[PDB]
RNA sequence: ACUAUUCCAAAAGUUAAACUUAACAUGGACUAGCAAUUUCGGUUGGGGUGACC
């Protein structure tokens, strides 16, 4: 599923970018590690905000 | 809607012949969560698939 | 249905810019040994055999 990763790990995108993993690899380590999160519009928003002021600071 | 299911079963899957009634039973394995709002770490037995739609849930 | 297998799934690892592993429990078909339901004609100098339909 699209998950959102609090860091950034390997290669799969910037921290914080929402990116498709696979069922095993996210369910078994990301989510219960806190490494990322499910894909939530309202958090995408903050996705979305933390994202915009990355690049500007 | 898993758990105690008892359908019927049959041979070439059409049937003039005869037709036995078959038991099915859920898949039972451990899922560990954890919730925030009571603090908690929970352990769920339940449906496998039922949690893929949860994980689509949040 | 029970006792043992062949594969794909659940669960784990591996490389490059598509592939390999099964400790416990549980599935879908599948291959063997075990088990589950019934059938078991007529004519006929009795019946069976033989013959016949």
């Amino acid at each position: 599923l699209e998950l959102v990763l609090t860091q950034s790990v390997e290669e799969l995108g910037v921290r914080g970018d929402l990116v498709s993993v696979k069922k095993s690899v996210g369910r078994n380590r990301l989510l219960p590690q806190g490494l990322a999160v499910y894909a939530s519009p309202e958090n995408k928003k903050l996705f979305e905000e933390e994202k915009l002021l990355r690049q500007e600071g | 809607g898993e758990g105690w299911v008892l359908g019927h079963r049959y041979v070439n899957n059409d049937k003039l012949s005869k037709r036995v009634r078959k038991v099915w039973k859920p898949q039972l394995f451990q899922r560990e969560l954890y919730s925030e709002i009571l603090d908690k770490r929970f352990t769920v037995t339940v449906t496998m698939r039922t949690l893929d739609l949860i994980d689509q849930a949040c």
